[PDB]
């Protein structure tokens, strides 16, 4: 949703439907800090989410032992070297797919030929 | 149907009247009833039934 | 940015009311009841100040 | 709960003498006692209605009183239809065998203390006044 806070006290504004002009004018709640919305997006939900699939991945992702390696293609630097896992979202109903991740540039890819 | 992007689209009426506070306080009410369509709206079946399979 | 008081947010906060407003205290301060120590000071300044 | 207000403040308190009624009081109703009436418009030419109203005051108390006499005027807009109605209304009333006695000059139009629409200009007011008169959860939304 991407919420924007104050810049005088630091707190996330809310948004007030004015009849002046009809625009999304997000306002702090405080001392009155107005300003336009530069997305009319306010309120999202998903019940199903891809975001978190590839959570956790940092600059040391591979020095780690227990994730495994494979030998797998990796398109941007073309390595015979990368650690693979599954989607670390704990969901009943989620897919068995994996993600690799590379050594050398530390490129994300997943091996989904139904997406792809 | 045919449609790439399964968009679904709702809106509500705004009375003749005036309304000085529900504008206001109109997102939360909003948030309410998708709520209320979120698990009170039945499409089709009856209640107390989870999952339906078949067998031969 | 006038803080209010806890006497009425207990009773807001329970479950006598029904939804909280968005801009309560905005209309407070239409109103002009429990605002900033600069403003009451400077009600009174103004005020001894125009004698 | 209004009229009945309005019937005791007549019966019992005393600074109520005069109490301004509709045709409600011309039927059948429960009514205070009184001596004096006072018939100002009427429904027409309708000699049932004299009659009814005049059986009001023909049950007073002060009957025993010697020399009592209830008092029955009826106001009258001269040289108008008020004169035509009048005169068949009171036909039942002379046919009983009441005399009605002519008025046509009262003493005490010179020296009144309170002179209603004196002025001219509070008569012309008056005449234009006259001239003129002829889903549990979206029920918050709302
Ligand atoms: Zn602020
Ligand atoms: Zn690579």
């Amino acid at each position: 949703t991407t919420f924007r806070f104050c810049r005088d006290c630091n707190n996330m504004l809310y948004p007030r439907e004015d009849k002046e002009n009809n625009r999304l004018l997000f306002e702090c709640r405080t001392c009155s800090y107005v300003e336009e919305a530069g997305s009319p997006l306010v309120y999202r939900h998903e019940l199903i989410t891809n975001i978190g699939e590839t959570a956790g991945v940092v600059q040391d992702i591979g020095s780690d032992p227990t994730l495994p390696r494979s030998d797998r293609e990796c398109p941007k630097c073309h390595s015979r070297e990368n650690v693979f896992f599954q989607s670390q979202q704990r969901r009943k109903d989620t897919s068995m797919v994996l993600f690799f991740v590379c050594l050398s540039c530390s490129h994300i890819f997943t091996s989904d030929q139904k997406n792809k | 149907d045919n449609d790439e992007k399964l968009i679904i689209r709702c809106r509500v009426v705004r009375p003749k009247s005036l309304d000085a506070e529900t504008e206001a306080e109109e997102d939360h009410m909003l948030k309410k009833i998708e709520n209320t369509m979120l698990e009170n709206i039945t499409l089709r079946g009856v209640e107390n039934i989870e999952r339906v399979v078949m067998m031969k | 940015y006038a803080t209010l008081t806890i006497d009425e947010a207990e009773k807001r906060m329970d479950k006598k009311s029904g939804e909280v407003p968005r801009w309560l205290m905005k209309h407070l301060d239409n109103i002009g009841t429990t605002t900033t120590r600069y403003d009451r000071t400077r009600r009174k300044l103004k005020a001894v100040a125009d004698q | 709960q209004e009229r009945m207000n309005i019937l005791q403040n007549f019966q019992y308190n005393d600074q109520i003498n005069t109490i301004f009624l509709s045709k409600v009081g011309d039927t059948s109703i429960d009514l205070p006692e009184a001596t004096c009436l006072i018939q100002i418009s009427s429904h027409y030419g309708s000699r049932r209605q004299e009659a009814q109203r005049l059986g009001r005051i023909l049950r007073a108390k002060r009957r025993n009183d010697e020399g009592f006499n209830a008092f029955f005027y009826s106001l009258v807009s001269k040289d108008t239809q008020e004169m035509y109605y009048s005169t068949k209304r009171q036909a039942f009333l002379v046919d009983q065998g009441y005399a009605f006695k002519v008025i046509t000059h009262l003493h005490g139009m010179e020296n009144i203390p309170n002179l209603a629409y004196a002025s001219p200009r509070e008569r012309r007011e008056l005449l234009q006044e006259v001239l003129l008169k002829n889903h549990p959860l979206i029920r918050k939304m709302y």
